[PDB]
């Protein structure tokens, strides 16, 4: 559930033993499914 | 009412070190204990 948990995913362990987590190759954040649509009410953030 | 329930935690780091795919533990653990439905077969004129 948490973005912290996703950032702790283990992709592969380096030969030296250092871990390569997902957060080391990608910036994780909660975002919209699609950014195509962006509503605005009287020049103010909104949705409907 | 809520009741006790066994919890098994697969140590992700250890699994990679021993070279066992997490997709294999989820099947052995999930098929050995929970039972699995592999496919069908024909017997006495019916499919079972």
């Amino acid at each position: 559930t948490n973005t912290e948990e996703f950032g702790n995913i283990l992709l592969k362990v380096n030969q030296d033993g250092s871990q390569v987590r997902l957060r080391d190759v990608a910036k994780i954040e909660l975002g919209g499914e699609s950014y195509d649509v962006v509503a605005k009410f009287n020049g103010q953030p909104a949705s409907g | 009412e809520d009741t006790p329930q066994f919890k098994i935690d697969i140590d992700q780091e250890k699994a990679q070190a021993l070279g066992v795919s997490i997709s294999d533990i989820n099947t052995t653990l999930g098929a050995a204990w929970g039972g699995s439905y592999v496919n069908d077969f024909i017997d006495r004129g019916r499919v079972k």
